[PDB]
RNA sequence: ACCACGAUCAAAAGGGACAAGCAUCAAGCACGCAGCAAUGCAGCUCAAAACGCUUAGCCUAGCCACACCCCCACGGGAAACAGCAGU
């Protein structure tokens, strides 16, 4: 009938890509690593514009948003219950099919329990066995302690939210419970302190916006965009909000009033926005500075 | 098509015709000098069966491997004379030439 | 500096050197602008531009002179005659 | 310095920059070129710059050169089936010659990508053995598993010196 | 299991490739080819190192060689740890 868009829809990806922005200086920040002597080229004005164009293309690949997945369902499937083996072993066996050309989500990984049961391995056992035999660079078999609540607050105090998301992406799977828990705790810390600029020009901004829109908490990000003269982004944020909440007070108000442009932010600020008063004030200040520049 | 001979097709220069129905052919290959990383010619001798005794010392020939060696050192046969000595036919135009000069102009037959 | 006494030679040398000063261009105030390869008489010197943190990996006399110039990162190799003045 | 003109040719980096990898049918490649003449200039640069790169990527293909045997330069390839491929190169540059032979007798980028993948199957990450062949030598290197006794002494209960002592 | 007109593994045989030093080792001396055969031709290798002397286990997931000596082992000399421990 009428399906609500997904994160990977072409319309949603285009909106979130523009809201993210593309800053070559931040996307290609100098990395602290083993260095080599740089090379030099003599370029005309046209060759330089072409080299800058290729850098923008390489940046749009680096800003590719990871897909937002729902939490995976636990695995609980018994293949056999060989009761004759009960009490013959004290430790369980973990059998991993290491056939090279098989997707990791299609590999059979089973466990023979001391009770004689042959069951499929759980998601946590799977990702651990896959790292044992197919070690991925940046991933650890034992969960690093950085992901403890006490150590994440230290990372947030230093405004290293992107590092937390880079660590989480390398350690956990996108549909894992640990992955979703860490991403949501990082998004919530950014919303509480208004640190939305830390994720701009990164591949994690779209996932953060997707989280605020679904949980109906875009007031903070909307205020941040107006204070930075990003009304084109602030207007798309309200439109994306109406698209994902069609049967809402704001979405209807925009239809009844045929609101467009800045008018959408006013309709949203009065109906569904929780900080409606602070949005009208922040929006009023913007229109003033825009009039002074016009005059 | 199978054959127990290693070198299936090779081009070489005839350097001897003193054996009956056998042409002695010098074959050169480029071999990389590992230290200098420069290619140098490495030559090897092959005996080729020439049933019609049509090979002349100095002509360039194409050798085809035999299914099995017909003698201790005869593992190939004359498949084609590429460049007859002193009687070259330009493959690009099909006209006879003497070095870098035509003996019959390509314009003769249009 | 030349003199019968060593301290007199020290005085002459350092007082004269300050009147024969070069100016050395430095890339980002820590290395040279490009690889330098030259021969002076029979002494060969090959210098390489290096990134930050590389340090001075050079003949000990070149290290001393680099610290006076203000070069922090460079590689140098000396071949042929190792004549200090050359 | 390195001897000769264009010493870059005598470096492994330059030799590996060849993009011509002949199909399995190519067995011999003869090169007929002239030492003098403006119309044979591209063929001379081809012999000077590219033949080393071709031979490096095709070590088992015989390459033989011939000087001043005909009025114009040309390449000729001899295939395993007995077919011969004549390529007229007069007036062409050495780059146009390399692009031509790559199109008619070179393996495409797809065929080469596949071959590289079939090689990666020979070094399975899950296998244990010497560093020359495997990433890890022993399972004790995997975090969480019982470490090597040479680094962390095993508990007395897991050692035969004290298992037999108690049992005996 | 048995046949596998197959796969795997791998001899013998054929082709190719494959250590170091000495050229004051420069020639080797039958080392080739044709023919169904009879037999005919006189060729074959070599300074791009033949032929020869000397040294050495090797290219190490391991491989090669040897197994008291006479390269071999009918035979002979002779009576065997280069399996472990030991002298
Ligand atoms: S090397 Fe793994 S137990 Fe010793
Ligand atoms: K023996
Ligand atoms: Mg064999
Ligand atoms: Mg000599
Ligand atoms: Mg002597
Ligand atoms: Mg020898
Ligand atoms: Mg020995
Ligand atoms: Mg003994
Ligand atoms: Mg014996
Ligand atoms: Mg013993």
């Amino acid at each position: 009938e009428t399906k609500k868009p997904t994160f990977m829809d072409e319309e949603v990806q285009s909106i979130l890509t523009k809201m993210t922005g593309l800053n070559l200086q931040k996307t290609f920040k100098p990395a602290i690593q083993e260095l080599k002597p740089p090379t030099y080229k003599l370029m005309t004005q046209a060759q330089l514009e072409e080299a800058t164009r290729q850098a923008v293309e390489a940046a749009k690949v680096r800003l590719k948003m990871p897909p937002v997945l729902e939490e995976r369902v636990p695995i609980n499937d018994v293949l056999a219950e060989d009761k004759i083996l009960e009490g013959t072993e004290t430790t369980k066996y973990v059998f991993t099919d290491i056939s090279y050309s098989i997707p990791h989500r299609e590999r059979f990984i089973v466990v023979r329990e001391p009770s004689g049961t042959l069951r499929k391995a759980s998601w946590e056992e799977r990702d651990r066995m896959i790292q044992v035999y197919f070690p991925k660079e940046g991933r650890k078999i034992l969960t690093p302690i950085i992901f403890k609540e006490e150590n994440l607050r230290t990372m947030y105090s230093q405004d290293r939210h992107v590092d937390v998301l880079n660590l989480c992406f390398a350690q956990f799977e996108p549909d894992s419970t640990e992955y979703i828990k860490v991403h949501h705790k990082t998004y919530e810390d950014i919303d509480k302190r208004g640190k939305y600029d830390l994720l701009r020009s990164t591949r994690y901004f779209g996932g953060m916006v997707w989280y605020f829109v679904n949980n109906k908490k875009i007031d903070g990000l909307l205020i941040d965009q107006i204070q930075r003269d990003l009304i084109d982004d602030a207007t798309n944020l309200v439109q994306l909000y109406h698209v994902l909440h069609p049967d809402g007070q704001s979405a209807q108000g925009a239809k009844d009033q045929a609101a467009e442009g800045i008018n959408l932010i006013k309709v949203f600020a009065k109906t569904e926005a929780q900080k409606g008063a602070y949005i009208e004030l922040t929006l009023q200040t913007y229109q003033e500075a825009l009039s002074r520049h016009s005059a | 098509v199978r054959s127990s001979v290693h070198a299936r097709w090779i081009v070489g220069k005839v350097i001897g015709t003193k054996m009956q129905k056998t042409a002695k052919v010098r074959v050169t290959r480029l071999v990389l000098d590992p230290y200098l990383l420069k290619y140098f010619n490495k030559r090897k001798t092959y005996f080729a069966h020439d049933a019609l005794q049509q090979c002349t010392v100095g002509d360039i020939v194409l050798l085809r491997a035999l299914p099995v060696p017909r003698a201790k050192h005869v593992k190939h046969e004359l498949a084609e004379i590429v460049f007859k000595v002193g009687k070259v036919i330009d493959p690009v135009t099909g006209k006879p030439c003497a070095g870098t000069t035509y003996l019959e102009s390509p314009l003769s037959s249009e | 500096g030349k003199a019968t006494d060593r301290m007199d030679a020290f005085r002459k040398a350092k007082n004269r050197a300050v009147h024969h000063l070069h100016y050395i261009e430095r890339y980002e105030d820590h290395t040279i602008f490009h690889d330098i390869s030259l021969r002076f008489k029979r002494t060969h010197i090959k210098m390489k531009k290096q990134p930050k943190g590389y340090g001075l990996r050079c003949h000990r006399a070149i290290i001393t002179i680099c610290r006076l110039i203000g070069i922090k990162d460079m590689y140098a190799k000396v071949s042929g005659s190792i004549n200090m003045l050359s | 310095p390195m001897k000769g003109r264009f010493p870059i040719r005598r470096t492994l980096q330059y030799l590996s920059q060849g993009n011509v990898v002949f199909k399995d049918s190519v067995k011999v490649m003869t090169v007929n070129y002239n030492t003098h003449g403006e119309l044979g200039e591209g063929a001379r640069k081809f012999v000077f710059f590219n033949i080393p790169q071709i031979q490096y990527k095709n070590p088992w293909v015989q390459i033989m050169m011939f000087k001043n045997m005909t009025p114009s330069p040309f390449l000729r390839f001899y295939l395993d089936s007995g077919e011969q491929v004549l390529v007229d190169v007069e007036t062409k540059s050495n780059k146009e010659i390399m692009e031509h032979i790559r199109k008619i007798l070179g393996k495409n980028e797809e065929t080469l990508r596949e071959e590289e993948e079939e090689k990666k199957q020979l070094s399975h990450p899950a296998n244990f053995g010497p560093r020359k062949y495997c990433l890890r030598e022993c399972i004790c290197e995997v975090e969480g598993q019982v470490p090597c006794p040479s680094l962390v002494p095993l508990p007395k209960e897991m050692r035969g010196k004290y298992k037999a002592a108690l049992k005996a």
